[PDB]
RNA sequence: GGUUGCGGCCAUAUCUACCAGAAAGCACCGUUUCCCGUCCGAUCAACUGUAGUUAAGCUGGUAAGAGCCUGACCGAGUAGUGUAGUGGGUGACCAUACGCGAAACUCAGGUGCUGCAAUCU
RNA sequence: GAGAACAGAAAUCUCCAGUAGAACAAAAGGGUAAAAGCCCCCUUGAUUUUGAUUUUCAGUGUGAAUACAAACCAUGAAAGU
RNA sequence: GCCCUGAAAAUGGAUGGCGCUCAAGCGUGUUACCUAUACUCUACCGUCAGGGUUGAUAUGAUGCCCUGACGAGUAGGCAGG
RNA sequence: AAAUAUGUAAGAAGUCCUUGUUACUUAAUUGAACGUGGACAUUUGAAUGAAGAGCUUUUAGUGGGCCAUUUUUGGUAAGCAGAACUGGCGAUGCGGGAUGAACCGAACGUAGAGUUAAGGUGCCGGAAUACACGCUCAUCAGACACCACAAAAGGUGUUAG
RNA sequence: GGAAUACUGCCAGCUGGGACUGAGGACUGCGACGUAAGUCAAGGAUGCUGGCAUAAUGGUUAUAUGCCGCCCGUCUUGAAA
RNA sequence: GAAAUUGUUGAAAGGGAAGGGCAUUUGAUCAGACA
């Protein structure tokens, strides 16, 4: 036998295709695992993985988060890639030109982009123009802005929000939530 | 412990700045191999001086061969041993043809008569009893009487097949 | 039934060192601490205020704070299968600067030297540490020192 | 680097046997374990 | 019926599966419970130097 | 080198007996109007530095001195101890193998080192 | 220990030795000598505000405790506490 | 040291049984020999891992090809059927 | 005053120079903290290993334990009761100890060839009625760890001292 | 004085007997021998010969024989109980 | 028109249970492949 020093038959724990069942998604993956095998360009390698990402690890990048990234020094002409949906954002009043390459554009976003005379490209059109991902600026959305993660790590002195249905005074604000009622948190 | 060789072992207290060239001690050691021999050396040495292997060095190991390996000899043997209930000095006499044969059967004898295993025995001295009549134990003296002869009565020949067609005979 | 108060089990831990009771000598107070200093901890039983708990006796930690009569020491204490961060408010009588680093610091200062001393000569350095190598060959002489031969000794009783 | 490159050798049990009737005492005590010095080649060869 | 009272048996086996995690270290730890007089000044200090490294890019 | 004032390490500085100490300094020492404290100007306060003394303090040296400090293959690789065996022994216990290793003992050497400022034949 | 009328084993007075062999509410163990013990003097910080920390720990609560911040005070020539 | 005495229990009975006495017993040594799901080499299965391969004009891209290591299992989890 | 255990440290989050910030702090631009600018690369600072490392969520069963060596408390003691560290059994078959949860050896995919472990080799039964030196004769001999018990005390039996 | 020999160790010295295996399926590599052309035991067996062409080999089955094998389910520290 | 369970017929085995595992003999029985 072998004094093992490591758990045997361990799965690497990384998605290795998407769990998604979409033809088109699978084709984009067909495209990119080819590019990733034959182009030593790191970008293709990153994109291939992002396609496997479940909906949660794909938060929506906004058009305003897009516009900001372009105010990066020396970055205003880059084509931003977003492996996920791209949402609109009325809060920005002035939007740049550029070229966003993404999985989905909401109606409002694709308009705002095109209204200022930009381009909305699908990832495969992106490939044909930038097979080594040249001149691309990859953005990801806020993963930990999810409502769920509020409640992660709930316990004393952690400050994390009860899993609670109804809220108001007299919903979990008394004994153990204030010095004058037993104790606090 | 097996079939012994005799070794001169030499060791000496690892040198130091204020004492380069420490003093060098020798032991003759009956062991079956040089590895056991070096062990035994350190064993008795820490029983005599302030050293241990850690802080000391074996300097030279050499097998000593019998001087006259086909000369019959009367060996006086001195031993320290542990019994179940105490420890005991003791003198035996062994007749053989080399100090190495002699120590083989001593260990044999000590084991057979006193139930002494190797761990529990200490050779004090083995030396050739030169002049007969300084031989003291009878079971040896017996074999010095002039013109010695004896029969070897009741001969048992080993059969090589299971069955025999004769009925044997122990004439000899 | 059982008892488990704060200084329980500490009879000889906090106890005072033979012939060394009394005032603490003044240098214990002239010593000076800054954040990041590594300190070893040992309780002075004569100083009851601001005293480490026994678990931190014998323990080494890093300074994180300095107050009028005290320093704050962080220690990692492992509770469970995990360490947690502990902050200790100690009075200066229970802390001393650690030497646990003096060999490092001395070695860096020197490693910087042997390097400059090398570099601006013609390289060849070798300044990592190395374990005890086994020793080399050697010729021991007999001249003045022939081997003395010992044997083992008989049983005796002196008593 | 040279020695780590070498994957741990995998010997068979000794052909001649072990010497000894019990392995788990020290060489010096008639056993098999420990430093047995130059007698390591006799063994390893019988297992290689 | 009485029953066992206490043991540590098997407890370090358990602690070692996932293994006594080394304590984890950060550059820039927290000032938690650091002297407030110090911390108050430290504030206005950092304000100033920041401002003087905004001056640097005027 | 001495001595003072403030020290650091806090007996190689402590303890017992005895002798020696130039110069300066400390000291003992004189006084009771004043601030001040006492049963008591002994302590403590003040005033003189004058009227006196090395007696004590202090400093140093002596002692097969007590103590304390150091060292050593002195005792001892001893006691004890991590590790091994389908080792011994009815047991109590004990050897052995690879390691770590005391304390007492005994013998020798020692008996304050030193920082800042002032002062001194 | 040695000394002083009544005065004795033990009253009160003095000197010498005294590493704590005493005392410090209480159990016991730590600790302490120009004090932490004994006598005296002045006092209320045993107060106000709200956090951090250590023990027990789930790193919850409670008890107890620690070092600071912001007050107002006490004492002391003062450093301080 | 071995042996003997010290040495008393209940159905007939256990060095495992037979039986063994210069042992087939006790102490010790030296060889050889027997045989585990263990070790070495090899085939096949499965698991995990690392490579390679969309180029049409034929058949699985969850595919095809190369290479390496690993395989006990209650309660229990998950997976492919 | 040990041995075994035990805290920290062995660098880029490092070392050195220059001299900014503040309401803290100093007699003092003195310090303290945080910085800007500059000097030095993998012998960049011990060993060995590393089927990589870090991180997050959620949930089962479990919450009667028992054994062995060593340390160890109560008890005359217990196949008794209670702790310490590890290794086990529980959850596990395989070879050995005739037998047997826990001892020894060794941990398991389906198989061939080899070699071994622990344990054996008169016959049961694979394997020397092998070699070698002693010892032992029992009118209740003895015969292999855990283990299935024997003691004080004696023998002019015999052995060696 | 001069040899031998034992013992231990080395040889990329030669050489006999015996057993199991023969995965892979054009070529591709690293080589070896040769003046050369070639050849080879160098990234996994081929050559030659015979017998049968069927219950012969093989499967299934019943029996016999060697060694082995306790009744499952369960609760339990522990069940063939 | 299953099973437990039964009668008959045929074949086998059986010294205090039977059934099971590895393996082969023996009987019975059978697929494939040859060309
Ligand atoms: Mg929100
Ligand atoms: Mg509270
Ligand atoms: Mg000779
Ligand atoms: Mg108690
Ligand atoms: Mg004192
Ligand atoms: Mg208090
Ligand atoms: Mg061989
Ligand atoms: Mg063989
Ligand atoms: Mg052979
Ligand atoms: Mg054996
Ligand atoms: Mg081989
Ligand atoms: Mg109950
Ligand atoms: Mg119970
Ligand atoms: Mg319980
Ligand atoms: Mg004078
Ligand atoms: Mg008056
Ligand atoms: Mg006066
Ligand atoms: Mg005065
Ligand atoms: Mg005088
Ligand atoms: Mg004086
Ligand atoms: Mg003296
Ligand atoms: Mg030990
Ligand atoms: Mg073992
Ligand atoms: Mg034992
Ligand atoms: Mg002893
Ligand atoms: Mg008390
Ligand atoms: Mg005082
Ligand atoms: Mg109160
Ligand atoms: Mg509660
Ligand atoms: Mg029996
Ligand atoms: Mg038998
Ligand atoms: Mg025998
Ligand atoms: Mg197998
Ligand atoms: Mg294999
Ligand atoms: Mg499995
Ligand atoms: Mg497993
Ligand atoms: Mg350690
Ligand atoms: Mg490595
Ligand atoms: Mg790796
Ligand atoms: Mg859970
Ligand atoms: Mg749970
Ligand atoms: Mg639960
Ligand atoms: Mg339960
Ligand atoms: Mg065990
Ligand atoms: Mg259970
Ligand atoms: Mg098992
Ligand atoms: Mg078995
Ligand atoms: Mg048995
Ligand atoms: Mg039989
Ligand atoms: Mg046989
Ligand atoms: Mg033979
Ligand atoms: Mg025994
Ligand atoms: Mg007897
Ligand atoms: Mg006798
Ligand atoms: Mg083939
Ligand atoms: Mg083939
Ligand atoms: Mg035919
Ligand atoms: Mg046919
Ligand atoms: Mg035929
Ligand atoms: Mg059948
Ligand atoms: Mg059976
Ligand atoms: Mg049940
Ligand atoms: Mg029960
Ligand atoms: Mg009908
Ligand atoms: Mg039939
Ligand atoms: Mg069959």
């Amino acid at each position: 036998g072998i004094d093992h020093t490591s758990k045997q038959h361990k799965r690497s724990g990384h998605r290795t295709a998407p769990k998604s069942d979409n033809v088109y998604l699978k084709l984009l993956v067909k495209l990119y695992t080819f590019l990733a095998r034959r182009t030593d360009a790191p970008f293709n390698k990153v994109v291939l993985k992002a396609l496997f990402l479940s909906k949660i690890n794909r938060p929506p990048v906004s058009v305003s988060r897009i516009a900001r990234a372009l105010k990066q020094e020396g970055a205003a002409n880059k084509t931003v890639v977003v492996v996920g949906t791209v949402t609109d954002d009325a809060r920005i009043f002035e939007f740049p030109k550029t070229t966003v390459a993404a999985l989905r554009f909401t109606a409002g976003a694709r308009a705002k982009i095109v209204k200022a005379g930009g381009e909305c490209i699908t990832l495969d059109q992106l490939a044909v123009r930038a097979p080594k991902g040249q001149n691309t600026l990859i953005l990801r959305g806020p993963r930990n802005s999810r409502e769920a993660v509020r409640h992660f790590g709930m316990g004393p002195h952690k400050g994390k929000a009860p899993r609670i249905l109804s809220t108001g005074r007299k919903f979990e604000r008394a004994r153990g939530r204030r010095r004058s009622k037993g104790f606090k948190v | 412990m097996a079939h012994f060789k005799e070794y001169q072992v030499i060791g000496r207290r690892l040198p130091t700045e204020s004492v380069p060239e420490p003093k060098l001690f020798r032991m003759r050691i009956f062991a079956s191999n040089e590895v056991i021999a070096k062990s035994r050396y350190w064993y008795f040495l820490q029983k005599l001086h302030k050293v241990k292997k850690a802080s000391g060095e074996i300097v030279s190991i050499n097998q000593i061969n019998e001087a006259h390996p086909t000369k019959v000899k009367n060996f006086g043997v001195w031993v320290r041993y542990d019994s179940r209930s105490g420890t005991h000095n003791m003198y035996k006499e062994i007749r053989d043809v080399s100090r190495v044969a002699a120590v083989e059967t001593l260990y044999q004898d000590m084991a057979a008569r006193h139930r002494a295993r190797f761990r529990s025995i200490h050779i004090l001295k083995v030396a050739e009893i030169e002049k007969t009549a300084d031989v003291k134990r009878q079971y040896v003296k017996q074999f010095l009487t002039k013109d010695l002869k004896f029969p070897l009565p009741h001969r048992v020949q080993k059969s090589t097949k299971t069955f025999s067609y004769k009925r044997p005979s122990t004439f000899y | 039934g059982k008892s488990h108060g704060y200084r329980s089990r500490t009879r000889y831990m906090f106890q005072r060192d033979f012939r060394k009771h009394g005032a603490v000598h003044l240098s214990t107070y002239l010593k000076v601490y800054k954040v990041g200093d590594i300190v070893d901890i040992k309780a002075n039983g004569s100083i009851q205020k601001g005293m480490p708990h026994k678990f931190y006796q014998g323990k080494t930690g890093v300074v994180y704070n300095v107050t009028k009569s005290s320093v704050g020491v962080i220690i990692n204490k492992m509770v469970g299968n995990r360490y947690l961060e502990k902050r200790l408010n100690l009075r200066v009588e229970h802390i001393k600067h650690s030497k646990c680093r003096q060999e490092f610091l001395e070695r860096v200062k020197a490693n910087a030297a042997k390097r400059a001393e090398a570099k601006a000569q013609g390289v060849a350095v070798q300044l990592k540490r190395q374990p005890a190598q086994p020793r080399e060959s050697r010729i021991v002489s007999t001249e003045g020192n022939v081997p003395q031969t010992l044997a083992p000794v008989p049983y005796e009783t002196f008593i | 680097q040279a020695n780590n490159f070498l994957w741990p050798f995998k010997l068979s049990n000794p052909s001649g046997g072990w010497g000894v009737p019990r392995k788990f005492k020290h060489f010096i005590q008639g056993g098999s374990f420990g430093n047995r010095e130059e007698f390591i080649n006799k063994l390893v060869k019988s297992m290689n | 019926a009485k029953s066992k009272n206490h043991t540590a048996h098997n407890q370090t086996r358990k602690a070692h599966r996932n293994g006594i995690k080394k304590p984890k270290t950060y550059k820039y730890p927290s000032l938690k419970g650091v002297d407030p007089k110090f911390r108050r000044n430290h504030k206005h200090a950092l304000h100033g130097t920041a401002k003087a490294l905004a001056a640097a890019k005027k």
